[PDB]
């Protein structure tokens, strides 16, 4: 039904929050060396997938880091460098982070778009009737 | 409603496919041996019963921008660049013959002469050119003659081993496969290895993407994007008011 | 006939120096024809 | 039935065969009333006759 | 019977409810890049038809993926990418979504109309003779 | 439907598989500013007839109801 | 005899464009 | 303007000299 | 009817004698 | 299930198996 | 609204107190036995339910 | 989904191994 | 009884706006040394409350100062330095005050949304069975 | 039990930052 | 009551 718009387009929102929140983080963590739970923090991504389960939802199956090595630096001086000398920092690439913003921003804005089309369609349902 | 809704919507779509043809462009503004590819607009009429009103548009790609790249001056024995018009003959991983431009040439373990995409390049056998592995010293002829030089034979031992098959047929007659090399539209035409095509070694053949070019057309396909979405909002907005005839 | 016609729009809105209207549309206007 | 499945929650019921549904009792039942008033009225006109 | 026009326009309702489902899946699924190549999403449409062996109903057959080839991106550093790191995503284009948008919204409308004005007719025809 | 008789805005593409032999192509003669004018004159004139058509359907009603 | 196909745009564009399936058109 | 011969459907070439 | 007017059927043209020909 | 990667929002234990993740 | 304007803010603040730190260092360039001030990052997670 | 008791906070720790 | 929403609406709308007035003296104050009350200006920031045991009002109970240290700045020659030359500012960071800023419109304008959507439930009450 | 305390900027943060109050963050928990 | 709450009179 005009009903289940809103489930499907409300579950996207809530999606592209979650990737919004993710890029936010990547962001703030990319010239991060150290992170508490013993972990060089890597580039996390949200990957999204339609749980067909007509109307197919979208729902976020789980956060995803990056595959891509860290970013490795010769800091000799550094009380976090290796024997070698070269500390590691996070992966964070910020290009793929600005395209993720706009990517996130302008899909979140379509979906409030087809919610305010179909609640339109639910109140002329409704004056029929009447 | 209205079909002038469809209508703006399949130029709209359009505009858009035109946009990532001239993006594809700017990213490859360095790509080695890259021909820029042409964008337009085409217009086809649908005719039928009624006044001839609707015609739409999509976009095509009419050919390439077959113009001379920018040679870059690298004084590397390997890198050659075609001097005018012309095309180097190499088969992809699919043993298909295609025609390239990117003369970044290497050799591999086993001496067979390759290109940076690792595309096999023919010779006057059109066979892929395999040279003996213990070379000592490789020059590419003017016209694509390799003469290479035995591992600790003297200097006057400066043998001709294969010659590049060097292609020049009309450009109006290639198409860009899914893989960037240009073979011939009718299907099993043999290359003719021209000898007229000219190397000059010693250099790399850039890209002849027109920067200025893409960015005025992207300018122009934002503006007739925009226009054509004024006629979808103004299309919904005559069916909203042409509402009120039944609203007795 | 006695029927006058043209193209409308802001085409017709414009001096005669413009000339974008065809010559034959043109003199359909006056009601002549 | 289809008023309450779809007031109750049920995602399987749309409001344009609720609203089909409920016009076309409304109108069904505004038939019944105009034929039992037409047979009241006979009646009504039956029994104040001369007989 | 006495309802011809409601089962007709309701038919329309029906209908016309599918195709804005189908629309708010796509645009929800866009950026679903999932797993693999084959299982991937795809932009489903509906198929209306009418069967003329009075008034002829709209019935909907059935969802229907698009043939649109899919998206394709470089990017090797998703960890669901491929050998050439290509991740595959849905055919989904913005700008037949929004047009879907808007002829499923306002042909929805338009069948209320025609459904409210046909019970106008029934009730003058009630009053015939009075 | 009548094709406007202004000639066609001549480019200099060169270049162009198209060009002819002075190097130039043709584009249609189509003018941005007047499409605009008649995208905004053909919605308004289209709207008002409509508020016509739907005043003139009231008076034929409340000749029905004359009498009674 | 029926008559069946995708409404919208998908089919509201030039058939050169291949979006509807074979067998659906 | 009704006529017995149902309408004609479009055909919208790619290109005309393919027909 | 009025001149210059378009007509909503292919134009006949050159290539296929078929059109040059027929009237 | 779906990907194979997820992360886990609890804090490490490193005793008791995540079970916010899906796990199979 | 969204937590990301504060998550960013969060980051956003701390670059500026980075920035203070280095600020200090080059102050000092012409002190006499100054020891240099390292400036780091510490990623820290909110864990819990979600 | 829901619950009959309140979810429990968040903890950001400086240092995981004191929580 | 959607009255009571108006209650939570307007409530929340007066806690808003507290802070939002309570962020402007912040922006005003961030560089003032000297007050009319012989103590440095401290960040200041009301307290939201919930009364939780239906309609939860969120009530302002108090405006507390941040606790972090005032800044000092080393000025020797100010009329007002200590015996070491520092003179103390306040704590005010223009980051989270323009967060604060943000919020606060945000939260402000969302309640007004939540007042008018719950009025017109109200009227469409009235119109019940009449 | 009374739950409250200041929102916005300076509670969304990490509890090291400690732009919080000692006696607001208790407020947090519960109250009666 | 929040403890240690600012006052609204002059000192």
């Amino acid at each position: 039904s005009l009903f289940n718009v809103f489930n499907v387009t409300g579950s996207a929102m809530s999606a592209e929050s979650v990737r919004l929140n993710t890029t936010s983080s990547n962001l703030a963590n990319a010239d991060s060396v150290s992170s508490s739970a013993k972990d060089t923090y890597k580039a996390r991504h949200a990957v999204f997938g339609a749980e067909l389960s007509d109307t197919v939802p979208v729902k976020v199956m789980g956060i995803v880091e990056s595959d891509k090595p860290l970013s490795a630096e010769y800091n000799p001086d550094h009380p976090l460098a290796n024997e070698e000398g070269y500390i590691y920092k996070p992966n964070v690439n910020v290009m793929e982070e600005m395209a993720n913003m706009i990517s996130a921003s302008r899909a979140y804005q379509t979906n409030v778009q087809v919610a305010d089309s179909s609640k339109q369609m639910l109140l002329r349902t409704l004056q029929m009737g009447q | 409603m209205d079909r002038a809704l469809f209508l703006a919507m399949s130029g709209a779509k359009q505009n858009m496919q035109a946009l990532q043809l001239r993006a594809n462009n700017l990213a490859n503004v360095s790509t080695t041996g890259f021909r820029a590819d042409l964008a337009q607009a085409r217009s086809m009429q649908a005719y039928g019963e009624g006044h001839p009103s609707r015609v739409f548009s999509m976009t095509e790609r009419p050919g390439h921008n077959f113009a001379q790249g920018s040679v870059i001056t690298t004084g590397r024995d390997l890198d050659v660049t075609i001097e005018g018009s012309g095309w180097i003959s190499v088969l992809d991983h699919t043993g298909k013959e295609g025609l390239t431009r990117n003369g970044n040439l290497k050799v591999d373990q086993n001496g067979m002469l390759t290109n940076a995409s690792g595309h096999l390049v023919l010779g006057e056998n059109d066979a892929p050119i395999t040279l003996p592995i213990p070379l000592s010293k490789i020059e590419i002829g003017r016209d694509g003659t390799i003469s290479v030089l035995p591992q600790g034979a003297p200097a006057e031992e400066f043998q001709a081993v294969d010659r590049i098959k060097l292609v020049k047929p009309n450009d109006q007659s290639l198409f860009k496969d899914t893989n960037g090399l240009f073979r011939h539209k009718t299907p099993n035409q043999p290359y003719e290895a021209d000898a007229t095509v000219s190397l000059q070694t010693g250099a790399i053949e850039g890209s002849n993407v027109n920067a200025v070019g893409e960015m005025t057309a992207l300018i122009d396909l934002q503006r007739q994007f925009e226009m054509q979405v004024k006629m979808m909002s103004t299309a919904e907005e005559m069916d909203k008011s042409s509402d009120s005839l039944l609203r007795m | 006939g006695n029927m006058v016609a043209g193209i409308p729009g802001a085409l017709s809105n414009q001096p005669p120096a413009d000339a974008s209207i065809p010559q034959d549309v043109a003199q359909m206007k006056d009601g002549s024809v | 039935d289809l008023q309450t499945r779809f007031d109750r929650g049920d995602a399987d019921v749309s409001l344009s065969d609720v609203m089909i549904a409920r016009n076309k009792s409304s109108v069904a039942f505004d038939a019944t009333v105009q034929i039992r008033n037409k047979l009241v009225e006979a009646y009504k006109d039956l029994m104040n006759m001369p007989v």
